[PDB]
């Protein structure tokens, strides 16, 4: 628990040194909407391009109620509806996804924590063990009945929303709901057998592409020991404590003369992570795995 | 039980 400094300098720089000495072993990724939308699917919070400024047409109170699950109980149609509009005909990973798979492929993943329900992480190659999809994930989808829960892959949950029909159970003929969490409801006991565990080794914590908003996600920066250094690539500066909330009973310190360990690299994810793989050596690697995965994608 | 919340 004490604060001692592990990085020569507060820097990407810094943090590409440290990632190549042996002090650094076991590496986490936490993950957000921002990793995914040069995939063309939209964060929610973004000004002009996130969702919640384009749900004008879903007669909705607040847009934030298409993701509660208390409103998808009493009229599961509009989620329906958005998640069509959504669905993206290619699935195709970007380079910041690609870069966890050269994690995983370097034996430095611990873990991929993610916010998201896009199955990204696992088209570009990161299986169950790797990854802990806190939100769920539409790659399965269930009948909500208690008794009855049969499972559906995604290619039947696809067919239901392109074709417009609100899926129903074969089986009960009861909705069935794609594996996500909404807002309400509980996280997945995955993911709190995972975080009793990993944060007691980790080396490096990697935050890419979250607002660190979404809570009881967010708290997992605090889990890290006092000295494992975090580094954050995002397009605006995010964990800080908030002045306020802070006065009342650890946060990013990017800044303050207290700055020991926290690193921002501000801009698109996929710069951020080309940067990054450019320092470590890696970058005719992840140049390579990314245009033979696409191409891979392209040809299916 | 904590529960998916933005705050
Ligand atoms: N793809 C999806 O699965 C998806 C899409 C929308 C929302 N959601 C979920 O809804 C909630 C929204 O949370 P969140 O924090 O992940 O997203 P958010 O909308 O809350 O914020 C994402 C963060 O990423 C940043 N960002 C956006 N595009 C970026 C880019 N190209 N490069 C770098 N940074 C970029 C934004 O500035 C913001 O700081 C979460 O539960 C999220 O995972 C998921
Ligand atoms: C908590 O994070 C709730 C928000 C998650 C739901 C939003 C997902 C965005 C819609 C994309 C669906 C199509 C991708 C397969
Ligand atoms: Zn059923």
């Amino acid at each position: 628990s004490q604060k001692e400094r592990l990085l020569d300098e507060l820097t990407l720089e810094g943090v590409a040194r440290y990632m190549q000495s042996e002090r650094c072993r076991r590496v986490i990724c936490l993950v957000g909407a921002g990793i995914s939308t040069s995939a063309g699917i939209p964060d929610a919070r973004s000004p002009s391009t996130g969702l919640y400024d384009n749900l004008e047409k879903y007669h909705l109170p607040y847009p934030e109620a298409i993701f509660e699950i208390s409103y998808f109980k009493k009229h599961p149609e509009p989620f329906f509806a958005l998640a069509k509009e959504l669905y993206p005909g290619q699935f195709k990973p970007t380079i910041c996804h690609y870069f966890m798979r050269l994690l995983k492929d370097k034996g430095l993943l611990l873990r991929c924590y993610t916010q998201n329900i896009d199955t990204l992480e696992r088209i570009a190659g990161l299986e169950q063990e790797d990854l802990v999809e806190a939100h769920g994930t539409f790659y399965t989808s269930h009948c909500v009945s208690a008794s009855c829960r049969h499972e559906y892959p995604l290619s039947w949950m696809k067919e239901k929303i392109f074709s417009e029909v609100t899926p129903k159970c074969e089986d009960c003929q009861s909705l069935v709901k794609p594996d996500i969490v909404f807002f309400g409801e509980s996280l997945p006991a995955r993911f709190f057998s995972c975080m009793q565990s990993d944060f007691l080794k980790v080396d490096l914590l990697l935050v890419m592409g979250t607002s660190l908003q979404v809570q009881p996600f967010a708290s997992l920066i605090s889990k890290a020991p006092l000295s494992t250094p975090r580094l954050l690539i995002n397009k605006e500066k995010a964990g800080q404590s908030d002045p306020f909330l802070g006065m009342i009973m650890g946060g990013m310190d990017f800044d303050s003369k207290k700055a020991y360990r926290d690193v921002a690299w501000l801009g698109e994810c996929d710069q951020g992570c080309l940067a990054l793989a450019e320092l470590l050596g890696w970058k005719k690697e992840l140049e390579d795995l990314v245009r033979r995965e696409h191409a891979s994608i392209d040809a299916q | 039980a904590p529960r998916k919340q933005l705050a």
